[PDB]
Formats: structure tokens, sequence, C-alpha cells
């Protein structure tokens, strides 16, 4: 048109002159077709960009910037935005003080990433990532939301970008946002970038140390299901890196409650996270117990029935909670008080698979430490059932999902604890187990030799038993294990030989 | 007493595994077209 002829002189203006020309071009970009005439003037497209890059008058920038945003709407519009090198300039503008500039710069960059092929690479190259991470302390939540989204777009399926974000202190910034704001769309775009980073090994620890678990935990009762969902699954993925944090009170309490959810996948998830977060951290165990975690976990087990994606994690947490902390005995008792003993013992049967059976035998072991559990467990038929799992396991080793060594250790270990009670001892040798426990002493696995010597040790406190054990020729292997490298093995062998010859 | 006071609890190493439908909320959810709206708002502010 005759509008291309006007754009011509518009390209010039190289002085104080410029400052006005920008305002003029910017205003003409507002039209629907006056946005087209400027599309096929790459001289102008490239001038609009040069000016903004270089110009050190504030309003001049917002007029060039604004211009490009108008053009970033059409499929041919971004194309020339890219081809004219505007991207690196846009990204340069992310350092500006003027918020009117920043808003244009980020919205335009967004558009480009979503649609213009080559943007992603280009933005990374300009150092957009490190820019965008540093803007995460701006205060406009709409802006934060778009900024975090850009990051998500650049991070996605791109580990290099993930590592770069980690390096720029991205995790702490993202986590601060999760701690501070409540605006749904922002928490959503932020929970997404987080999720995407949480699949990076290096970012896990970093997210965690920055208070990522606690911050996610703050939004688990949010009404926005898409948000709760991102938090739960991100929490779960992080849970294994998170066992040493403090300040986990609120999160643990909420997880217990989530066990009551009607949503199955929320329940499985909550179990998993609880299972991990109860690993080894004694404070976490006490809190979970204090908010009524045993009762919830039992209940959850009953409800789940045969659903092993639920019972395995929940049984594991129960097991963590029934040993190695100040309230472990209280927890052992609670399982009995809340009718847990029959479901627990029942899980030793089909259709349970080995991993669940492993966890369950582990749980029963701890359960047996509580004297008040010796008789009730016996009544449920724990002993004959453990002995069967043991014998089976040992036969398989004599010639998956789990190794039968664990089941053999596990089972023997459980019986070792059940042998503390005198009537249990009678039921135990009762099943002709004493030869099996002696031949176990010869196992290559030291763990197995230990639990075997352990159960023999308890049994031997009774005279008949001790003669029985003596009759099996236990004295030979015991005397040898007396020099095992393994402390426990040697400690029990001494223990057993001691009791073998008392009189 | 528990003789094995040193035994560790075993982490389960969760990731993105299994059926991708068991790692979403079972319930149906349907509350771009999302950020499009808030981008609009920011463009207004700058004037």
């Amino acid at each position: 048109r005759a509008i291309p002829e006007l754009t011509k002189l518009l390209n010039d203006e190289d002085q104080v002159v410029v400052n006005k020309a920008a305002v003029m071009v910017h205003q003409l970009s507002k039209k629907e077709a006056s946005r087209h005439a400027i599309m096929r003037s790459p001289q102008m497209v490239s001038a609009i960009v040069r000016t903004m890059q270089n110009t050190n008058d504030v309003e001049t920038a917002r007029c060039t910037a604004g211009t490009l945003h108008n053009l970033s709407h059409h499929r041919e519009g971004l194309l020339a935005i890219f081809k004219s090198g505007g991207i690196p300039a846009l990204v340069k503008m992310l350092g500006s003080p003027v918020d009117s500039v920043l808003f244009y710069a980020i919205t335009t960059l967004h558009n480009l990433l979503l649609h213009q092929e080559g943007a992603k690479m280009a933005v990374r190259l300009a150092g957009g990532l490190q820019k965008m991470v540093a803007l995460l302390n701006k205060t406009n939540v709409k802006f934060l939301a778009i900024t975090t989204d850009c990051l998500q777009i650049l991070a996605y399926g791109n580990q290099e970008s993930k590592l770069i974000i980690l390096a720029s202190g991205g995790p702490q910034a993202l986590v601060n946002i999760m701690r501070t704001y409540t605006y749904e769309k922002l928490l959503w775009t932020t929970s997404r970038v987080l999720k995407v980073l949480s699949v990076c090994s290096s970012n896990k620890p970093a997210i965690v140390e920055a208070g990522g678990m606690q911050a996610l935990g703050l939004h688990l009762t949010d009404p926005s299901q898409r948000l709760v969902q991102n938090c739960l699954w991100t929490l779960r993925n992080l849970s294994d890196a998170a066992t040493k944090q403090e300040g986990m009170e609120g999160l643990l309490g909420t997880l217990v409650q989530l066990l009551g959810s009607d949503d199955i996948n929320v329940v499985t998830c909550a179990a998993g996270i609880l299972s991990n977060l109860t690993c080894n951290n004694y404070k976490n165990k006490m809190m979970v117990c204090q908010v009524g975690g045993i009762e919830a976990l039992v209940r959850t087990v009953l409800r789940a029935g045969d659903r092993e994606d639920i019972t395995e994690p929940a049984i594991c947490a129960l097991r963590h909670l029934t040993s190695r902390h100040q309230e472990a005995e209280m927890a052992q008792n609670a399982v009995r008080l809340h009718y847990g003993l029959p479901v627990v013992v029942k899980l030793l049967h089909p259709p349970s698979h080995w991993p669940l059976i492993k966890a369950t035998v582990g749980l029963i072991r701890n359960l047996a430490l509580c004297p008040a559990n010796h008789a009730p467990l016996r009544e449920q038929g724990a002993i004959p059932r453990l002995v069967q799992l043991l014998v089976r396991a040992h036969q398989d080793t004599q010639r998956e999902g789990v190794r039968m060594e664990e089941i053999v250790e596990g089972c023997t270990g459980a019986l070792h604890i059940l042998a503390r009670d005198v009537h249990n001892r009678i039921v135990i040798r009762g099943l002709n187990t004493i030869p099996l426990f002696v031949q176990l002493l010869y196992s290559p696995i030291e763990n197995i030799q230990r639990v075997a010597a352990g159960v023999l040790c308890e049994l031997a406190q009774d005279k008949e038993a001790a003669e029985a054990i003596e009759a099996e020729g236990a004295t030979a292997p015991l005397t040898e294990l007396l020099h095992s490298r393994n402390e426990g093995v040697a400690t029990y062998a001494a223990a057993v030989l001691f009791r073998m010859s008392e009189d | 007493g528990d003789p094995e006071l040193c035994a560790t609890d075993e982490m389960i190493p969760f990731k993105d595994e299994g059926d991708p439908q068991k790692e979403k909320i079972f319930a149906e959810i349907s509350h771009e077209g999302d950020l499009a709206d808030i981008k609009s708002s920011l463009v207004n502010e700058s004037e």
C-alpha cells in the first residue's frame, strides 16, 4: 500500500528523533490490518527490535515491546518476530525495571514458546532461563504465573534446562511462591514446573532442602483438584529424598487424614508418601502415631482388601511405626486394639504376592515384641503360617519379585521374636522346626545364620528343647560360628552354647 | 527389647512408572484457554 511508503521513513529517526517515532509505530500496530502492512517490512520488524534492544529511554521500550506483542498473535506474526532476532532482545528486556515492559516481554516470549518453532532453543541460548528464574521474586501473581509457565515450557523433556534452573536457585524461588501465594492458576503453573523438576535426580535434594515438601503440603486441602494432584504426586516422588527434614508436622498430619479419602488414587498416594516419610526418622514416627496414624493405617488396610497397590505401602508404614522410636510399643499395642491382628495375619495368605508378604512378616516381627501380642498372634495362627512360608522359601533356595532369602530371614526373625513366650515355644518345636533351624546355621547368608541362632537361643532356655537341639548336632556349627565375622551371629552362637550346657 | 535397633527402614523409590492413570486423581477433572485469559489482563495493565 502507501502504508509501506510511510513505514520507510519510520525506519529512520536516528537521534532524539527516534523517541517519538517509536510512539508512532507502536500506535499504528494497534490496528488489525495496520498490523499486517508492518509484517512484510523486515526492515521495520528488525528496526522495532534494534530500537528496543538499544534504546535507553523507558517509554520508548514499552512502545517497541508493545508493538511485538500485537504481532505475536498471528501465525505469520511470530514467524518474523523470530526471523528478525527479536527473541534475544525480548529476553534482554527481562532485566528492565519498567513493569509495563516486563509484562510485554514475558507475554510475547510465552506466545513464541507455545507456537514458533525454534523459540525454545533460541530462548535457552539467550539465557532466558536464568533471567526468568531471577524474575521469580517479582510481586505480580499474574506475571509470576506466566513466568513459571515459560519455565515449565522450557524445562519439559529437557534435562539440560532442568539442571540450569537448579543452578540458578530456581527451586528455592519456586518453593517460596508455593509458601506465599494462594492464587490458583499460579500455584498450578508452579506445581507443574516443580513436578517436572522432581523427575530430575539432582533437583530432588534441592527441592527438598528448600522446604519443598512442607510447601506442597500446604495445599493438599485446596479445592482445585488439578493442584492437589500435582502436589500429591510430586510429594510422593520426593518422599525418598526427604527423610531428614524437620518441620514436617503439618504434612504428616494431613497425610494421615488423606488416608480417609474416597478417592482411591489419593489413598494409594498418601500411603506411599507416608511409607517413605516414616523411614528411619523417629520424630516423623512419633507424630504419625500421635495423630492416630496406626488406626488410620489399619482402617485403610481393611478397606483396601485385596488391593495391593494400597496394602503394601500401608503395611510398610505400619512396620516402620512399630519399631525404633519412643512410641513403638504404643503402636504395637494399637494394632491389636484396633483389630489389626487378624487382617495382618490374613495378608500372609493368597492372593498376596511376595512383596506384600515380605512387608507383613516384617510387621508381625515387630508386633511380637509386645508381650500382649504373643498370645493373640498365636491365636490368629501366625506361627504355623510363618513356618510354612519359611519351609517353602528354604526349599526354593535349595536348587520372583523378592528373593527367598529375605523371606527365610524374615520368617525366622519373626519366629525368633515369638519364641519369647513359653507356649509359643511349645507350638514351635511342636511343628518339627528344630532340625530346620539347625540346618539353617549352615546358610551362606550371615543374616540367616543370625536369625537361626537367635531362635535356637530362645528355644534353648527350655531343657527338653536344648536336648533336642543338642541331638541335632547343633554344637558343631555353633562352635564354628563362634568365630563368624558377623557380630550378631557370633553373639548368638555363644548365647546358644551357653544355654545348651546348663544342667 | 529390640536387639536390631540399627536396622534401617527401606525407602520405596517412586517415579513415573506403571499405568499413567493410577498416578492421576481417579475422579474426573475439567474445570491453552487457561493462561490466555491472564495474559490478556497483564497486557491491559501496561497502559
